């Protein structure tokens, strides 16, 4: 019984994040010459133009990673990430101005993505 | 995806079932529940969740359910529970306890806890958050006492004094309309909440009552002014009309009555018994029997807390210095031996543990330590765990039941007794945002940040010339809450209804928030959260032994305490 | 360090005591504040060492004698009071008539 | 009668052609001209010239062209010139730069610089006098930061914060109407000029704009709140309507865009690029390319200034502490190596010397040193003289050209960028009398006296109990400008036009002078005094090499700086 | 002297370090603030000596060991940070986990 | 102790002097504030010893020499002034050009 002041004794078990939401694996490629790090809660379809992936599969979704962590893409790197579903009202405003409303308007999001050159609108 | 519970607790602070050690005590608190949605936890920084379009809403104006301030991932320790939640603040009040962020994309967001353009963030992950301490036994002797209090997590000072005048050095009294007015205007400059007590002495009503009308928040009956049947009776008559509390320091000398004569004068009316054990003052030797009566709200002062090997030697000498006692006057020696008693100081630890004494307080600069009410509360709970074991009521190997009973003694219970629990004393929706963050390692010893009305007033922080604020020297410092006019908006002067109705704030040019004292006359022992026990306390007049349910209450003084030599430079 | 107000102030006593001890070491009779600083720091360092209040009440009367201090200084010091963190928490030590 | 030039300079300070060493640097300033009439020099003391009937006029009332204050024989170092003049102050403003005294008997007296019965005298003979420093990258974290700034000659703090809240510890942001109101009332107590930045984040206009209407003087876009195309676009839309400046800390992580995506969102609008080199934050690795664009007003923060042997080791670790980076997470290691770059920090010294970075700033308590903007500006100029030689533009063996280019970076240029150069930022007639006196030996290291609105606010001065003020200990101390109500008349709260028109000062009871932010949207790089260079800055994405005119910019880190161990106790 | 605010404050660290070193010399296990003061003053005196940031990051981990300090103190100190004037100006030293 | 404001401030000089003397003992050339602190504390300790103003005006010029201090420091110090309690009350000592 060595005392570490303020120490935790955490319970047994694991914490499942984003429990009960659909998960989706997609391949993503940094076609740029500079690194890109993407956070847990950015609408995946609105990330940096030079990331190539199936943009439709980012709609209504974000990275399935612990709150406040990120995925890193070195220049030229391709890798798989897992996405989870946005919750709440499933609405997105601002960020890259591709949605500004319900994530249900896939056609309109992809139309805006294609026109501004977000790579991978199919 | 799953996170093991060690990484989870390191990132976001602990969750349901996790325990946390309080400082270097043997006391463990367990998270009882968690308002979060696992994966939608709020956090602030580079690439984190509270960013525009993400966990921060980019649409809503401040009025549209957006917070001024979110404390993320707080471990709350309060009489209401030990649990995990975000705390939302707006207009200097706590508006939401729950789950903050952006309902655009997050599940589980409390509707009035939107992080928006107008929201400041304080990261409470890994911190314990409590209400500010309510010290109801304060002597206003030396303005340097305020930082001492802030540094140990006290946010409200109730008592009396005009500075280092003998009347103020003995008694929690600002006497008469002029002194009360001068100290109300002084209070404009003190970065802490304040309520002022008038002199609870007189044989006519008007000389007492005019103190309440001038701005006093309450009265103090003190033997040094004459704790006579008349002064007790008139003060309580005034308090029943004015809806304020009376504190009592009774007639130690038994000059005009024994304890039963004081209780007869009180005649079943509500009263705050100060330093009820009696080293700090009262009917020799049996004052502590006050704590068994249903009309008595009983408080300890802090130097008897808890019972240690040095306590008695310290107190016999403290009393000799304080009273100018002479060791060659046998009356002085009989007096001291009648007043400093291991039997009552030992029983005082157990009464605290049984919930028979409801409140802690300092007795700051009169016979008690301005910065050690919170410190000595946890030293007592830890000593009682060691000597008495987990209380029966505990479960899961945690000390949550004892932690709620003891945190109540310096938060909610003094607020209820004073008539100010509508504003302060707990982390509940609708109360003033007086909040203390603690590193668990420093819990009860040195506050990290003290928030007054939703702005930080005091912080342990380092070199002001440094690239970042963590380089040495880290010390307690006043923050922007205390500077300029913001000292007015972050702090409350508590006043009687009559002085408020009579316009005393405008008469004196007070710019501080005005708090109303109320609902003090309609409460008793049963309204003391977790500390509601009434019983027949017997104090043997020959041996000073204390009995409850015909059982002698005694314990040993300890040689060592936690929250002491590990932490303190002196 | 997390220095509180009292830790900050009491550092000053230790410093004044160091200054006073230096002055005694070069053969000066000590004055009123020097003498008070020496005995004060003695008490607080005693508490840090884990001595009891009763020990320091005894020892404090033998830290300085009238031949260590100027004329009148023994009679100017009625007592010396200090609060320090003992192993059982903050306690008050009063040394009565420390110098005869 | 003639005086040799050694005795002349010892009596009156230097004159045309005389040079002065700046502290212990290799930098020399030359007096370019002198407004005096040789023999009619003004001076104050026993048997001196400013006496009734002599150099002091005995006839004129204050209104009749008489000064409140004359600084005699100042050596002015300003973007406008390096020259010798008396400086006349009245109603807290600089009314005359020229020749003070009494036209009764003196030749050459500037008509509005009469020394009269109403005139105070400050002897500036042998002193260097500059404008007060304008620090436009301030985090309001700890009120103790203000004296740190005054001690190194800073008189205006622009930035944001509510104290040591995490949002304020990362970003120059006072978020939303309530926090902005609370910090405006705090500001009443801060003896320095202040302007507050709101949160430059949202996807609707109203949540941002309501910050300008509440009293913000500008906005900050910070990656920690989401430096997204939307937050950039809305903030600049708000700033173009409100006539305030936007500061940017860009998306280091390139999450929503590369540098070219941020510039597209800016769309040719005026913006202040904070810590443009990028150690302090921005698009990895090429943020510093911002400093070549004509719509960008680029500033450095001070810890990269200048490039020294310890810089990189210090910064890799500073970033690890600041970001809670883990050396066992390769992403954290790649991130740090992408952000702390000798190639860009080395180029940053030369860009400063070429006039491609226009401004210095601190980043006080977030990632920068509150008291070292002026210090590190002169350390950079001295290093560049040593490595690059006198600039071509120099003449007479002086560093006047470099001295004007570098003094501009912390005086006039941040004033122009913020929209406050009508009030502050230079020693010119009609501007507020924010003046810093320096002993040449202490120049850029420790200010002698700091004047705020024509009253001394801060001074290096000694024992208050002494016969004279020069005995030890000499330390920095607040002066009568900071006491009582005079703190209101000597300092400016800078506010948006809309908050001024909407009566926010009266609503909040602000007693400080109110300054109007204006003419921020109609300026670019070309309005940066001595620092007006636009060029194509190339940053190699593989090597991080910086090219200007297809030429690699590199220099060596130095082992030693002036204005360091000779001066500082720690 | 022309003392600035930081020079005034940092004098306090040197004093606390002197007090702590005295306490270690009479055989006391050092507490949280004592330990922090000792290592802090070590760094600032190192910078004055002209050592590099990298040297003091190494040396700082060997100023005190767990047998110099009370139970739990090694684990209470995650790191110790200080800014001092090196020959190349003010720099920040962080010593990570200074005491094992 | 009854410390007045000046007693509180002047404690700081003694402390800075102790710090500076330690730095000289490990072979550092002293800087501007170190040198000023050393000579200042020397004067105030001299007054406490009962020396005359005239003695300390002489002695003060020989406490440090140019080989004790960095380049330029002799020339930065025109004089050093201090007030201390002599046996005949507070007096001002000025040491002119203390270091050549
Ligand atoms: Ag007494
Ligand atoms: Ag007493
Ligand atoms: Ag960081
Ligand atoms: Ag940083
Ligand atoms: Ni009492
Ligand atoms: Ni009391
Ligand atoms: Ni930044
Ligand atoms: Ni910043
Ligand atoms: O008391
Ligand atoms: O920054």
């Amino acid at each position: 019984n060595y005392i570490v002041p303020g120490e935790y004794r955490v319970a047994e078990g694991e914490i499942e994040i984003n429990a009960g939401r659909e998960k989706t694996t997609i391949r993503v490629s940094n076609t740029g010459d500079r690194p890109i790090q993407v956070g847990s809660h950015i609408h995946f379809v609105e990330v940096n133009k030079e990331l190539l992936f199936d943009r439709a599969e980012g709609i209504g979704r974000r990275l399935n990673i612990p709150s406040g962590t990120a995925a890193r893409f070195e220049p030229g790197e391709e890798m798989e990430v897992e996405l989870t579903e946005l919750g709440g009202n499933r609405e997105v405003f601002g960020i890259s101005d591709l949605t500004n409303g319900s994530v249900d308007n896939k056609e309109l999001i992809l139309q805006r993505a294609k026109e501004l050159g977000y790579k991978g609108v199919e | 995806m799953k996170i093991n519970r060690q990484q989870y607790a390191e990132s976001y602070g602990p969750t349901v079932g996790d325990q946390v050690r309080l400082a270097d005590t043997d006391l463990w608190i367990e998270v009882e529940k968690d308002y979060t949605t696992y994966g939608d936890e709020a956090n602030f920084g580079g690439g984190k969740v509270l960013r525009e379009g993400m966990g921060e809403n980019g649409t809503y104006t401040r009025t549209e359910n957006v917070l001024d301030l979110l404390l993320t991932n707080a471990l709350i320790l309060d009489y209401t529970g030990i649990y995990k939640a975000d705390i939302g603040v707006k207009d200097g009040y706590i508006v939401g306890i729950g789950k903050g962020g952006n309902p655009d994309i997050m599940d589980g967001v409390t509707p009035n806890m939107i992080v928006g353009t107008a929201t400041e963030v304080i990261a409470a992950e890994g911190k314990i958050v409590t209400a500010g301490g309510i010290d109801t036994h304060v002597h206003f002797i030396n303005p340097d006492q305020v930082d001492v209090a802030l540094a140990n997590g006290i946010t409200t000072l109730f008592g009396g004094g005009t500075g280092p005048a003998e009347g103020s050095k003995a008694t929690t009294v600002t006497p008469g309309p002029w002194n009360i007015e001068k100290m109300l205007k002084s209070t404009e400059g003190l970065p802490i909440n304040v309520g002022i007590l008038g002199k609870g002495h007189g044989s006519s009503i008007a000389p007492i009552m005019e103190q309440i009308d001038a701005g006093a928040a309450g009265l103090k009956i003190h033997e040094d002014w004459g704790a006579t049947p008349a002064s007790i009776d008139r003060s309580l008559t005034v308090a029943d009309e004015a809806d304020v509390q009376v504190a009592i320091h009774s007639d130690t000398l038994n000059e005009a009555g024994f304890l039963e004569d004081t209780l007869r004068a009180i005649n079943g009316r509500v009263i705050h018994s100060f330093h009820v054990e009696g080293a700090g003052g009262g009917h020799a030797p049996d004052i502590m029997a006050m704590a068994g009566h249903p009309n008595v709200l009983p408080s300890s002062t802090n130097p008897t807390r808890p019972f240690t090997v040095n306590t008695i030697d310290e107190h016999l000498d403290m009393l000799m210095v304080c009273h100018h006692l002479k060791q060659n006057i046998p009356e002085d020696v009989a007096f001291a031996d009648s007043r400093i008693r291991p039997e009552t100081i030992a029983a005082e630890d157990i009464l605290h543990d049984l919930g028979i004494i409801s409140m802690m307080s300092t007795d700051a600069l009169a016979m008690g330590r301005a910065g050690e009410m919170v410190l000595r509360t946890w030293q007592t709970a830890d000593k009682m765990k060691k000597q008495r074991g987990p209380l029966a009521e505990e479960k899961n190997g945690s000390d949550n039941f004892r932690a709620k009973r003891y945190v109540s003694k310096y938060t909610i219970n003094p607020a209820i007794a004073q008539g100010i629990a509508h504003e302060v004393g707990s982390i509940e929706e609708g109360k003033f945002a007086d909040l203390v963050l603690w590193e668990p390692k420093f819990f009860g010893v040195k506050a990290d940040r003290v928030i007054k009305g939703g702005i930080i007033a005091y912080a342990q922080i380092g070199d002001p010339s440094a690239s970042i604020p963590t380089p040495q020297p880290v010390m307690g410092r006043r923050m922007y809450g205390t500077v300029g006019d913001l000292i007015h908006d972050t702090n409350i002067t508590f006043m009687s209804k009559s002085s408020i109705q009579q316009g005393v704030p405008a008469k004196l040019g007070l710019k501080r928030r005005i708090g109303t004292v109320k609902n003090c006359r309609n409460i008793g022992k049963k309204d003391m959260k977790w500390n509601d026990v009434t019983t027949d306390i017997d104090i043997n007049p020959e041996t000073y032994e204390v009995k409850v349910d015909g059982e002698v209450l005694t314990c040993e003084p300890v040689k060592e305490l936690p929250m002491a030599q590990r932490y303190f430079l002196f | 360090m997390h220095l509180n107000p009292a830790e900050k102030e009491k550092l000053q006593i230790f410093l004044a005591s160091e200054l006073a001890l230096k002055r005694k070491a070069r053969g000066l009779k000590l004055n009123y504040p020097e003498a008070v600083a020496i005995i004060t720091s003695f008490i607080m360092e005693g508490a840090r060492d884990g001595k009891t209040v009763a020990m320091l009440m005894e020892e404090g009367k033998h830290v300085l004698t009238r031949d260590d201090v100027m004329e009148g200084v023994p009679e100017m010091i009625d007592d010396i009071q200090a609060e320090a963190t003992f192993p059982d928490g903050t306690k008050l030590v009063t040394v009565h008539n420390p110098i005869s």
